């Protein structure tokens, strides 16, 4: 079944005077976290955060640990440089973030490689989707852009994104196939909430599903349009699955005319649900 | 710089049944910068041994965390998530509603 | 597979 992604989300936060920056890296395959590194652990190592990763041997962990430690110093240095670029005080804490990885189609073609940075919550510099040129968000990032074009770093990153990023994603999907290539279908039900003599709320719940992509609709008899349905953002259950709900306000006594429709990869067809007195 | 304020959902892992064990979740997202203080509360009191996920972030660079604890809901006990962040001048408190 | 950054900022 379909596309996949390998992503790393790396955060470095300076702590001037309180010593070295906080450096945290987390890796995800699709909607599932699988590794971390945190500089503040008493013995900072790259570590598994999904049980299927315990299949990788000690050489993998040692190598990855070393890579994290090299970037820890990269960010130490780059944080000090950005402080100077922006003429900021030496004492304040600032944040650099970096996101990199690959999105692949089901035949493993690269749909998009990423290698991208933010500073203090705004875009700083990003490898463009051509994997050859750079987009600077401001004039401080223009100085970085020039240094990276001079260094030819784009080609180093492209070679990773087109090659190794994809090869390792494949490996992880194989190591974690029982969970990463599974679906868990939503368990769904409708709840009924009295309010006034004219109105009630019906809430359509979907629980325990993987992956996170889901769509809930409400229909009145035929369908639904120009609609004021309340929705929450899809949220983690904490056990590797997700939750979502969608609610409508309807006239008292007309509840049986409304149907909830749940759409998810794990179902053999959309699920239709009603309020069941 | 762009600072963003935390958006909060408080909810249980499973549908609540009074006297039956469950997990209480506080999902905090959409914030920047990443320093944040989150407590889960039972009738106003800080619950001990609350765990949280590893820090990560979304496409717009905003951070997110899941805070959680095992709990046993009852009819009368009130549960909440209390969040302090540099964007706020006093904590945000969101009560757990079992129907949301 | 974590990929180290090259040139600094």
């Amino acid at each position: 079944m379909g596309p996949h992604s390998l992503r790393y989300f790396v955060t470095a936060v300076s702590r001037p005077g309180l010593g070295e920056p906080r450096f945290i890296a987390v890796g995800y395959v699709d909607d599932t976290q699988f590794v971390r590194f945190d500089s503040d652990a008493d013995n900072p190592r790259f570590e598994p955060r999904a049980p299927w990763m315990e299949q990788e041997g000690p050489e993998y962990w040692e190598e990855q640990t070393q890579r994290a430690k090299s970037d820890e110093q990269w960010f130490r240095v780059s944080l000090r440089t950005a402080q100077r670029y922006y003429n900021q005080s030496k004492g304040g804490s600032h944040t650099f973030q970096r996101m990199f990885g690959c999105d692949v189609g089901s035949d493993w073609r690269l749909l998009r490689g990423y290698h991208q940075f933010a500073y203090d919550g705004r875009d700083y510099i990003a490898l463009n989707e051509d994997l050859k040129t750079w987009t600077a968000a401001d004039t401080a990032a223009l100085i970085t852009r020039r240094k990276w074009e001079q260094a030819g770093d784009a080609e180093y990153y492209r070679a990773y994104l087109e090659g190794e990023c994809v090869e390792w994603l494949r490996r992880y999907l194989e190591l974690g196939n029982e969970t990463l290539l599974r679906t868990d279908s939503p368990k769904a039900h409708v709840t009924y909430h009295p309010r006034s003599q004219v109105d009630v709320t019906l809430r359509c719940w979907a629980l325990g599903f993987y992956p996170a992509d889901i769509t809930l609709t409400w229909q009145l008899n035929g369908e639904d349009l120009t609609q004021d349905m309340e929705l929450v953002e899809t949220r983690p259950a904490g056990d590797g699955t997700f939750q979502k709900w969608a609610a409508v306000v309807v006239p008292l006594g007309k509840e049986q005319n409304y149907t909830c429709h749940v759409h998810h990869k794990g179902l053999p067809e959309p699920l239709t649900l009603r309020w069941k007195p | 710089m762009i600072q963003r304020t935390p958006k909060i959902q408080v909810y249980s892992r499973h549908p609540a049944e009074n006297g039956k064990s469950n997990f209480l979740n506080c999902y905090v997202s959409g914030f920047h910068p990443s320093d944040i203080e989150v407590d889960l509360l039972k009738n106003g009191e800080r619950i001990e041994k609350v765990e949280h996920s590893d820090l990560s972030f979304s496409k717009d660079w905003s951070f997110y965390l899941l805070y959680y604890t095992e709990f046993t809901p009852t009819e009368k006990d009130e549960y909440a998530c209390r969040v302090n962040h540099v964007t706020l001048s006093q904590p945000k408190i969101v009560k757990w509603d079992r129907d949301m | 597979l974590y990929l180290v950054c090259g040139e600094r900022v």
